[PDB]
DNA sequence: GATGTATATATCTGACACGTGCCTGGAGACTAGGGAGTAATCCCCTTGGCGGTTAAAACGCGGGGGACAGCGCGTACGTGCGTTTAAGCGGTGCTAGAGCTGTCTACGACCAATTGAGCGGCCTCGGCACCGGATTCTC
DNA sequence: GAGAATCCGGTGCCGAGGCCGCTCAATTGGTCGTAGACAGCTCTAGCACCGCTTAAACGCACGTACGCGCTGTCCCCCGCGTTTTAACCGCCAAGGGGATTACTCCCTAGTCTCCAGGCACGTGTCAGATATATACATC
């Protein structure tokens, strides 16, 4: 009744990984790792929904907020991921 | 020698550096003082928490710190290190 | 006491983790000090938090929104 | 290829209305018809150029097809720039002309940019990037020079960057076969009024 | 019928993400694509420091990950340490560092 | 000597750093930034960023010189603001 | 040509005596102008991406204080 | 009649409910809250203010500017940990001198 | 058509001084001073209605962020003066 | 004792406190429906205590290791002063660019049925933590 | 040139991952209001430049005030061995209150309607800025 992210993390271990173990502890680690960055991205791009005098939240400000929210060269291996999942997406 | 080795152990095992009871017998006294009267229950996971919050920020401190002291030409800490290295953060 | 349990041993194995490699002697009242002066600005931005939600109980929830507000991030305890 | 050029044509296509996009993808002449039916025409502008990039990403670019396509977007909005009016005097293939003026420009300053269009009635379209002897060339503040071949006559488009103008009308005199250039009264926003002011008096002389 | 994890190829939720934006108080206004784009961003974040922690947790001989390896593998690189500079991990310790 | 010259740049309140060489400065970073983009700056903000950069330059050299007080040096070596950068974080 | 020496030998001089130093050393002239420039770029970077996110090639001051409010140096004065 | 003066304020009550309702901050606002906001903002303005003038009083100036603003935070306590990040334009700093 | 916060600040300045004049550069200042406070505790208190699972923000509230977010002496004056004015608002 | 160091006033200069017109956002009214405050309950998580051990802290002691104070050489820095270069005023032009006013359309809230993806409880078994043993290293 | 550091092996043990039951929350699908992309027009305020002019930087010569390495002295933490002590483990009782559900009710939200307040504009006029000139403070 209380939800978590730990069957995801688990799923992207045993995808990026063959059979690298993960502990019931350090899980909670990535619980609260997964529960804070959206917290930052999705609230921030909130705030540019305001400056702008907008209403929405489109994927070009979730764009802007991963421009800002990341350094340098992860942020441009996110942006050029995420759209790449965007265009996968559309034509269904 | 043997500080050469206590180093080379303390930063490979990440257990508690600080007692439990005592710590928790301190969180208590601190807690009582506030909003006075009442007791105030604790769950035995939040006491774990605040003591590995302290002690990440107490060793963040001094290995902060001891960068003021081979600036110096020393090898040895002081208070007068300490409070500067809070003066210089703005805590 | 109530204060002395934050032992000479204890401070010594805290600055052997940080790579301080002589220590004076001090530092084992300062740091006492400074101890106190962090736990105080934990507890009563915890503890006031637990005065909204009516209830006696501090949950360890609590403590990690306080340590948010006040800078610190912590994680796992979540 | 360099990473400032996706820019400017992103910037570029951008400003160009749905209305005649297709018209000025078609008269460009740079990707496959079949590219164009891939590319949806339907979603709107922020990723329509984002796909069209993504087509010229892997095929073919330059700064001098990026220059191109900015004239055949400037042959299409006369309305919003003012024209200036030249005239040489004192004193012919067009290639040599083009060879002259680049050569000329080339050797002028260190950094420059040129680039022509034929268009009929013997019209040349120059556009021109100025710099400096340290700088890139600012694309975005270009100069544009409407010459014809027979008319000593030459319309000229203001930009901020002044200080250029005695440079580029004696390294024009020079490159055509003159000695002397004007500067008239007129300047106007369209180009026909200077036209028809032009050749009611230099076809009836 | 049809999964929206499936459609988007990827692994984390789009549907959680998407509740939890709209029930959070952010905007009074969702776009459908943002949730796909954000879940496909945190999925690049988790796989990127869970594939620095295993080669780390195979340097030990071990295959179960403790937050030690989690602790090397954040303060070992450089862009990971710009992101992730006030958090103190639990049960972490510190890096070797002397002198 | 020097005693005359603090205490009147303590008094005032006017720019130091000329606005013209901080303008162009601020032109040359900026077009790296934006994939050889000009802008334009609106007369204020050159302000804004000339008023940060005073505060964090003071705040900083107000700090490395209390790091030269400490290694018994009057004199404000770079070793010294290299150092209250890393403390500070 | 030179294009960072426009922050200038004393100017340098005129920040420290404002900061409070008595006697400035050597390479101090060569090691601030490295600092500042980082600054502007953890200022500049991070304000060109508001301005690019609202269609408007003006860099008002709007978005410096944004940035810097984001930075953590939050600046009153302008607006 | 009005809410500002029906509580005794002098800052105003139905801007502050208006930015409560679109600053998309909970779903629903209560009336209590903004009556109680725009009394703690009073009280932190006036309490600004008054040390602002009196600085302003003893540099014999009969008008109020940036520098004495800043006088009058860093030389206050409270206001030094509650505005302790920030810069202010035309500032200028305390009149810090030390020696060896 | 674009309201600021100096009309009030000068009412205020009036009452509680007799004749001292305001700039009109330090004005700005306390626009974007009040500009902020309301920026962060009508914010904080926002958090308080998602950690314990509300959706109102009521004087309590405000109350508690404000409790937060000042230093001792000044948020025991401010949390005393502010019920002072909900009290009287209360019997209209 | 001449060099600052504070003060009288000159006037002149422009910001600013103020007065008016005016557009629109705030107040009055009232229904309505979900939010929640109060009441009860039962378990479940915490508190208190008995007791025995065993690592862990406290305390003398001496010894080298280091901090501190003076000091001489010297060199890198402040200052004085003529030049020359670049910064400011200010004035003109003058046009790209904010913005803002309509429109129409794709698009996202809103809602009824329905079902499987994910959460709670359980049960190993291999990974691992610790304990004891065999192979290197500097004083 | 041998006690200490590193790798290795054996054994208990206990949590990590697989498995089942299930339920509620995410999916699918059809409806409608509207947020915002898009175009075009209009004022404005930022950039380029230039002439002047002049305030400040630049370059240099030089005197000398600290930087730094050295060295002597004296004190002062750390390792070591013994004694003492309280932290912890495991248990056992018990009970205070945390989480859950019901139920009414009340209080805020929406829409309409009316007008008083806060903003843009314009203007005389006092506050100070800077400048010169003159009475005190001092190494």
């Amino acid at each position: 009744r209380k939800e978590s992210y730990s069957v995801y993390v688990y799923k992207v271990l045993k995808q990026v990984h063959p059979d690298t173990g993960i502990s019931s502890k350090a899980m909670g680690i990535m619980n609260s790792f997964v529960n804070d960055i959206f917290e930052r991205i999705a609230g921030e791009a909130s705030r540019l929904a305001h400056y702008n005098k907008r209403s929405t939240i489109t994927s070009r400000e979730i764009q802007t907020a991963v421009r800002l929210l990341l350094p340098g060269e992860l942020a441009k291996h996110a942006v050029s991921e995420g759209t790449k999942a965007v265009t996968k997406y559309t034509s269904s | 020698q043997g500080w050469l080795k206590e180093i080379r152990k303390l930063q490979k095992s990440t257990h508690l550096l600080i007692r439990k009871l005592p710590f928790s017998r301190l969180a208590r006294e601190i807690c009582v003082k506030f909003t006075r009267g009442v007791d105030f229950n604790w769950q035995a996971q939040a006491l774990l928490a605040l003591q590995e919050a302290a002690e990440a920020f107490l060793v963040h401190l001094f290995e902060d710190a001891y960068l003021l002291t081979l600036h110096a030409g020393r090898v040895t800490l002081f208070p007068k290190d300490v409070q500067l290295a809070r003066r210089i953060r703005g805590l | 006491d109530n204060i002395q349990g934050i032992t000479k041993p204890a401070i010594r194995r805290l600055a052997r983790r940080g790579g301080v490699k002589r220590i004076s002697g001090l530092i084992y009242e300062e740091t006492r000090g400074v101890l106190k002066v962090f736990l105080e600005n934990v507890i009563r931005d915890a503890v006031t938090y637990t005065e909204h939600a009516k209830r006696k109980t501090v949950t360890a929830m609590d403590v990690v929104y306080a340590l948010k507000r006040q800078g610190r991030t912590l994680y796992g305890f979540g | 290829m360099d990473e400032t050029v996706a820019e400017f044509i992103k910037r570029t296509i951008l400003k160009i209305p749905m209305n005649e996009l297709t018209t000025i993808l078609k008269a460009w002449d740079f990707l496959s018809e079949n590219q164009l039916q891939t590319v949806n025409f339907r979603q709107r502008k922020e990723s329509v150029v984002q796909h069209l990039i993504h087509l010229c990403e892997e095929k073919r670019a330059s700064i001098s097809d990026a220059a191109l396509l900015d004239i055949i977007y400037m042959q299409f909005h006369q309305h919003q720039k003012v024209w200036d009016v030249f005239q040489m005097s004192k004193g012919f293939d067009m290639k040599q002309f083009k060879n002259s003026f680049k050569k000329i420009l080339q050797r002028a300053l260190k950094n420059v940019t040129v680039s022509f269009r034929e268009t009929e009635e013997n019209a040349v379209w120059i556009r021109i990037a100025w710099g400096t002897q340290y700088t890139k060339p600012n694309q975005y503040k270009p100069t544009y020079v409407v010459y014809y071949s027979q008319t000593p006559y030459a319309f000229t488009s203001s930009s901020m960057l002044r200080r250029n103008t005695p440079l580029l009308g004696q390294a024009l005199t020079i490159a055509s076969k003159h000695h002397q250039i004007v500067k008239m009264d007129l300047r106007s926003r369209y180009l026909d009024s200077l036209k028809a002011i032009v050749f009611k008096q230099y076809n009836q002389t | 019928a049809k999964s929206r994890s499936s459609r988007a190829g990827l692994q984390f939720p789009v549907g959680r993400v998407h509740r939890l934006l709209r029930k959070g108080n952010y905007a009074e206004r969702v776009g459908a694509g943002a949730p796909v784009y954000l879940a496909a961003v945190l999925e690049y974040l988790t796989a990127e420091i869970l594939e620095l922690a295993g080669n780390a947790a195979r340097d030990n001989k071990k295959t179960r990950i403790i937050p030690r390896h989690l602790q090397l593998a954040i303060r070992n690189d450089e862009e990971l340490n710009k992101l992730l500079g006030r958090v103190t991990i639990a049960q972490g310790g510190v890096l070797p560092n002397i002198q």
